[PDB]
């Protein structure tokens, strides 16, 4: 579960989320991650360590072929100080069943299939962007 | 509809594929990161053609404003001289009113 | 004083991009230096279009769909320095238009659909320094036009339809530094295609159709970076890099490389990267003598027989050393590599580790020895090592494991060594945080750091403290054993002690009583084992599951169950026959005990022995063992129960035989009742969507499985009037 709890004060924002993570526990802050950013040609920013990367996937029907396997996708993310990795399959449940369901890796992989986690992505939009702390579960 | 200058637009993560004659730049804010087609890369970046999709890339040489490629510069800061694509405090072995030096 | 259509910025610069003007705006000051009129729809340039622009120095025409330019349109521009015509529809080279420019220094002509170039082009440009000509439809390199640019320094011709390069194509480019020629149809280069480039520093030839390594690179004494990836090059012979002593980076990935010369990487001093993959036809280690500043070295998918011993003595700057997918026999001493951090030796054929193989290392952090067939490890092999966080030794043939000097470990992997039956001490791995061992019982010792991991995940079926569990099941199993062991013996003594010849009716009761005695013996064995080791069980689980005691008990259990069900069915059939055949029932009963022998003989001789639990019963606890046997067993038992019920019904549908009939009916009903729950729990997770915790299943299996062995004799002792008179003859004895 990715509990919604931000560094800015908010009510009923405890357990402000409840999710699913089929491949360990860890807590840290959430950062967006453009889909095309997870590619070899992309320059690695490496801004600061101790963060969780949230990646949203679009529809694979109108979409052309990805640069790398969702596999190497999560892998590379590992290197990034982003210590955790989530993946959005709302408009792609094939990504839900994608690659070796098992985590050949260890950086906790947590897909969502969230009907309220896309609601939480609208939260990441928010009116104050984020400055939002993050809770695993 | 579709964002201007983009042909595969999305309202969640931004444009996906721009026009075949235009570039896409990954402009990241403090929280989010949105790609934004644009006619030319900003001065700190340089153009990089590719048959599949174009993209702007940062340079790896310091004290350079605009650079031809990752291993070549064409304009440093208002200051130290330039020699064969390298910006140096003094003109090395070049014996050099332009800030050009060669 | 700035026209609206084109509001100005300042600093003698006017910006009017993206206004859609059909002509150059008027009224602008003639003192302006830089003008930006890009992103418009100016298709025609009239004569003297820049009449009122004498001090122009910078001009841009990005995205204007320009078609025709008047020959005299650019006249009067004596101060222009940078002119960019970047995305347009020129479809030609305006050689005559740019003829009047003398102070120009940069020129962009990319993506203009240019297919032809006049021979007299590029004349009068004595101060040009850059030239963009990428993304066009050119078919050949314009050798002749480029001969009039002695001051050129940069040139790019990427993304074109070029297929070959003639000799001396750049003979007059004496100041060229960087040249890009990637993404073309190049397939054959002449030996003198790069003559005259005495100052070349960067050359790019990626994404082409090259099939042979170019030998024309020997005339590039000043080359620094060279890259030729994404091609069809497979041979790199010796001497391929003898004329380029100052190389720094070489890219050769994503190619069908199979053969590399033995001395193809000698005398290179500034090189600091070497990644070669797929070299399936390489037998000798590359001659890296002369290279002292190398930082990384990766050689995978090769047939290297041995590693030279002077690797860490000639030079000490390596940080990583990966030698996966090789055939290295022995590990040379690694003394000397002071800065080495990561070592990878996955999938090799190393025999063992000597006393001082890793002695002297001071910064080793990540180490891996997976799938290497290691036999013995020295006690003090890791004593000299310092702070190490990862140590992966998995899928090997280890028999022991040293533990001294491993306080800083955070990830040990030993999953796969079936011969490691000992127990590892937990007082020397305080900082361990992610472990994986071959057997489940070894995690009991580990289970203020977070809980360590355990790949076997020992639980209800893999007990750590008590074999049976709670305080009730011990009493239950004790009561079941004490009742069965005496009642079955009493029935056997009473039945077969009167006469040798007995009716076939009063026969099967004795055989059923014998089968129940075998089940009670199995329960007594289980409770004796549980009682011997009460406080501690993690120290005896390995000897029990991997020893020679579990299979005997298992053979005894399977034999008892199969014998009970087959004899009950035969008794039902025999009673069905009656409504003279005493010469065959005995043969039928003898053939039946053999049935159970084949039943249990099988789960033993079969490789898939059922030992997922210390109880060693056929009922499934997981998918690891052979599920077919259980399915077969459960399918056969269900078919027998359905046939007996029908025959006896038919019998009930339509003296002293009434008591025997009633006794047989009660026995089959009791046996049928105490078999459904076990069968239901056997395949419940397979079909049903509801999961059940293993503890409840274990308790139900322990209670309901040996219950019929106790229930069978107690009914016979009380109900049957025959037993009420059987002891009368035994009293005389």
């Amino acid at each position: 579960i990715i509990r919604v709890i931000p560094l800015k004060m908010d009510p009923t924002g405890k357990l402000n989320l409840t999710l699913e993570g089929v491949f360990t526990p860890a807590e840290g802050k959430l950062m967006q991650s453009h889909p095309l950013y997870l590619c070899n040609a992309s320059d690695d920013d490496n801004l600061e360590p101790g963060f969780i990367s949230i990646v949203k996937l679009e529809s694979p029907r109108r979409a052309p072929r990805p640069c790398l396997s969702l596999a190497s996708k999560a892998r590379m993310a590992g290197e990034r100080g982003a210590s955790a990795v989530l993946f959005d399959i709302t408009e792609d449940r094939a990504a839900a069943e994608q690659l070796q369901q098992p985590l050949g890796l260890t950086w906790p992989v947590v897909l969502i299939w969230g009907n309220d986690a896309e609601k939480l992505m609208e939260f990441v939009y928010k009116n104050q962007k984020a400055h939002v702390r993050i809770e695993l579960k | 509809a579709c964002a201007k200058g983009c042909e595969l637009c999305s309202e969640v993560n931004g444009c996906l594929k721009c026009s075949p004659k235009l570039f896409i730049l990954l402009e990241r804010n403090d929280i989010r990161q949105v790609g934004v087609c644009l006619p030319s890369c900003p001065p700190g970046y340089f153009d990089a053609r590719n048959p599949d999709m174009n993209k702007c890339i940062k340079c790896k040489i310091e004290h350079c404003e605009a650079c031809f490629s990752h291993n070549f510069c064409t304009k440093c800061k208002e200051g130290l001289y330039l020699h064969k694509g390298r910006c140096y405090p003094a003109c090395p072995e070049g014996s050099s009113g332009t800030m050009e030096c060669s | 004083l700035c026209a609206a259509p084109c509001s100005c910025d300042g600093d003698r610069r006017v910006d009017c991009s993206g206004k859609g003007l059909t002509a150059v705006p008027e009224g602008l000051s003639a003192f302006t230096q830089a003008l930006d009129i890009s992103m418009n729809n100016i298709t025609q340039l009239p004569e003297d279009a820049f009449k009122n622009f004498p001090f122009l120095e910078e001009l841009q025409l990005a995205g204007n769909d320009l078609s025709f330019i008047h020959p005299k349109a650019l006249s009067g521009l004596k101060e222009l320095k940078v002119l960019t015509l970047q995305n347009n529809q020129l479809k030609t080279v305006p050689s005559e238009a740019i003829r009047g420019l003398s102070a120009l220094q940069s020129l962009r002509l990319d993506a203009n659909h240019i297919t032809s170039v006049p021979e007299d082009s590029f004349e009068g440009l004595v101060q040009l320094r850059h030239l963009w000509l990428d993304d066009n439809s050119l078919t050949e390199v314009p050798v002749h036009p480029l001969s009039n640019l002695p001051t050129l320094q940069a040139l790019t011709l990427a993304l074109n339809k070029i297929s070959s390069i003639p000799d001396f194509a750049f003979t007059n480019l004496s100041s060229l530094v960087v040249l890009h020629l990637h993404n073309n149809k190049i397939r054959s280069l002449s030996q003198h295609c790069f003559d005259g480039l005495d100052n070349l520093e960067t050359l790019d030839l990626n994404y082409n159709n090259l099939g042979e390594f170019p030998q024309a690179i020997k005339a590039l004494p000043s080359l620094k970076e060279l890259g030729f990836h994404s091609n069809s090059i497979s041979v790199i012979p010796d001497g391929a890099f003898d004329g380029n002593p100052l190389l720094r980076t070489i890219h050769l990935y994503d190619n069908p490389l199979s053969f590399v010369g033995n001395s193809a990487f000698h005398n290179l001093s500034d090189l600091h990267s070497l990644v070669i993959r797929g070299a399936s036809m390489v037998q000798q280690f590359p001659n890296l003598t002369g290279t002292v500043h190398l930082e990384s070295l990766t050689l995978t998918g090769t047939k290297i027989s041995s590693i030279p011993n002077n690797l860490c003595q000639e030079q000490k700057m390596l940080r990583t050393l990966d030698l996966s997918y090789n055939n290295i026999r022995d590990l040379p001493s690694f003394n000397g590599c002071h800065a080495l951090e990561e070592i990878s030796l996955q999938r090799n054929q190393i025999y063992q580790i000597k006393e001082g193989t890793f002695q002297g290392l001071i910064s080793l952090r990540i180490l891996d020895l997976s799938r290497n067939l290691i036999h013995e490890i020295h006690s003090r092999a890791f004593a000299t090592l310092g702070p190490i966080t990862n140590l992966d030794v998995s899928f090997n043939e280890l028999t022991s494991f040293p533990t001294e000097g491993l306080n800083g470990l955070n990830q040990l992997k030993l999953v796969g060594n079936f011969k490691l039956k000992e127990a590892l001490a937990a007082k020397d791995f305080v900082n361990l945080r992610s472990l994986s061992v071959p057997y489940a019982y070894q995690c009991c010792a580990f289970w203020s750091q977070i809980i360590i991991h355990c790949t076997p995940s020992t639980g209800a079926f893999k007990p750590c403290e008590y074999l049976l569990g709670s305080w009730m099941i011990r009493l239950t199993v004790w009561f079941i054993f004490l009742v069965a062991l005496f009642f079955n013996l009493l029935v056997i003594l009473t039945t077969f002690a009167s006469c040798t010849s007995l009716p076939s009716s009063k026969l099967f009761i004795g055989l059923i009583s014998v089968s129940n005695l075998f089940m009670g013996i199995y329960t007594g064995i289980l409770t004796f084992l549980d009682a011997v080791s009460w406080g501690r069980f993690a120290e005896f689980g390995i000897w029990w599951e991997t020893g020679s005691g579990c299979k005997v008990a298992g053979f005894l259990a399977v034999f008892s169950s199969e014998s009970a069900i087959f004899l009950l069915m035969l008794a039902t059939v025999e009673r069905s026959l009656s409504a003279n055949h005493l010469k065959q029932f005995r043969v039928a009963a003898l053939l039946a005990f053999l049935g159970a022998t084949v039943a249990g003989c099988f789960p033993l001789f079969h490789r898939g022995e059922y030992s997922a639990s210390p109880l060693c019963l056929p009922f499934p606890t997981g998918e690891t063992p052979s599920l077919g046997f259980t399915v077969t067993l459960v399918l056969l038992n269900s078919l027998a129960f359905l046939l007996m019920a029908v025959i006896y019904t038919k019998l009930y549908c339509n003296n002293s035989q009434s008591s025997m009939i009633k006794h047989v009916a009660w026995l089959i009903f009791t046996n049928c009742i105490f078999f459904c729950p076990v069968a239901f729990f056997s395949f419940a997770p397979l079909i049903t969507a509801i999961s059940i915790s293993p503890e409840i299943m274990k308790s139900v299996t322990l209670i309901f499985f040996p219950l019929p062995a106790c229930l069978n004799p107690v009914l016979y002792v009380f109900f049957n009037p025959k037993f009420k008179e059987d002891w009368k003859l035994l009293k005389r004895r």
